[PDB]
């Protein structure tokens, strides 16, 4: 009984995940701009928004990332001419 | 008991796929960009500039489709007035 | 005597201005993107943000014009329907 | 014969006209400069503020080119200095 009634939890939820899938793949090619040949005006005006702050997310992180890395390896530059400088006067 | 587990089995799997789908949802609305290196990062900007690009392009069009239908009753309404001018 | 002294005053004036064009040249091509080529990151990181403001602003009015023209339109249609109504409670009533 | 000879006038007008052709292009770069930097755009049509999108766009695309090759070159760089850096250390531990 257990068992039965697990099994058919998992398929209830599965059927409810067949759903999302489906929908969310809908959703996404949308925000990827496949349906714009089709969309009214207010729907132009909703996607724009959402785009622009998108794109600038996107681009502001992409920078972020590069500079972080960037600020890493000048870091462990630092520190690797500073282990190279005890370890010459040392003696 | 092999039913159940067949069942669980395909559960994880859906599940694993949305998740995967949510990830990719989140990551075109600008957010949960972390994992993401600059090249995919440069790609998602260049396909948000394309539609971006497009999406304008169409609002424009239709704003001047508008305009053009506007003027159009325009000159309609106004030889419509002129006459009932003349009328009274 | 004034002749000379005034030519010599828009002389002086044309030299500064000559210097001026040149600059404010240089400062526009700038601004186009024509010396990427001799910029560092920090002068390319300045320019970008400066045109990444002036592209929005320009886009804004862009839209404005559009949206202004259809506004006064709109209102035109209204005003253009509300004269041919009277008009036509005018055939309705008098010469009725 | 205490009068500007016919030269010293026509001198004097050619300086003056020289002036004022100059203040007009200065004038002008001006405006020209304050619309790239998305300002002063009463005046535009909106085929000249589509020329200007185009243009600031194109811009941006080549600066934010050159800003991201200059960041992955810095980034290779300090990748073969820190290579450089380590076995310099572990040749170092030689001596330690």
């Amino acid at each position: 009984s257990v068992a039965e009634i697990n099994a058919q939890y998992y398929q209830q939820e599965s059927a409810k995940l067949r759903q999302q899938i489906i929908s969310i793949q809908n959703s996404n090619r949308q925000l990827m701009g496949e349906t714009i040949g089709s969309m009214s005006p207010k729907e132009l005006r909703n996607l724009e928004g959402r785009l622009e702050r998108s794109i600038t997310r996107i681009r502001s992180k992409k920078n972020e990332l590069l500079f972080s890395e960037i600020d890493y390896m000048q870091k462990r530059e630092v520190d690797l001419h500073n282990d190279n400088q005890i370890l010459r006067a040392k003696i | 008991l092999a039913v159940e587990l067949s069942s669980q089995q395909e559960y994880l799997k859906l599940k694993e796929r949305y998740d995967a789908l949510q990830r990719t949802q989140r990551n075109l609305l600008g957010e949960d960009l972390g994992p993401l290196s600059t090249k995919e990062l440069e790609s998602l900007e260049r396909q948000l500039d394309s539609s971006l690009k497009q999406i304008r392009a169409l609002r424009t069009q239709f704003m001047l489709d508008q305009l053009n239908d506007l003027q159009s009753k325009e000159r309609m309404l106004t030889e419509t007035n002129k006459t009932l001018r003349l009328r009274l």
